[PDB]
């Protein structure tokens, strides 16, 4: 692909109820959210992707 | 009594409220004394201000 | 009060009523936003804090 900006993610752990807010260079916020959630073992509503 | 030093008395606390209908689902918490959802995190200092 | 010269007890019972609603009509409005994600978990958002 050679997108000038390579892959990048910033994940912010709140410390409450497994909550996490992520800033990601992605075309798929949904999958990023569910995939992060699945790996963590928390409901999808705990993950916010921006 | 004017010569008596302050004496704390024994506390007494009673709360009265109504129970929910006998046939109300265990998952329907409306009317039940459910603790504040963030209370555990507030007690642990994890709640973020 | 008859048995005490320098200490007295008082007792009072009072009622109260409080009108419910912003007295500014247009403030009596509320909104909510709800998302159900594919895992079935729900995320509720509303105007209150
Ligand atoms: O209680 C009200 O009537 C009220 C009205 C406007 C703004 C804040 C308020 O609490």
């Amino acid at each position: 692909h050679f997108y000038l900006e390579t892959h990048c993610t910033i994940a912010i752990p709140k410390g409450e109820e497994g909550e996490m807010e992520l800033f990601v260079s992605t075309q798929n916020a949904m999958k990023t959210q569910s995939f992060v959630a699945k790996m963590l073992g928390v409901p999808v509503n705990r993950i916010l992707v921006r | 009594s004017a010569t008596l030093l302050f004496q704390k008395d024994p506390p007494a606390n009673i709360q009265l409220f109504q129970e929910v209908p006998n046939g109300q689902s265990k998952e329907d918490t409306v009317g039940r004394p459910l603790p504040h959802l963030a209370a555990a995190m507030q007690a642990s200092g994890e709640a973020v201000y | 009060n008859k048995e005490n010269c320098w200490k007295k007890r008082g007792l009072c019972i009072i009622p109260t009523k409080f009108g419910i609603s912003f007295t500014v009509p247009f403030l009596n409005q509320a909104g909510a936003l709800i998302h159900v994600y594919t895992d079935g978990s729900v995320l509720v958002s509303h105007g209150g804090t």
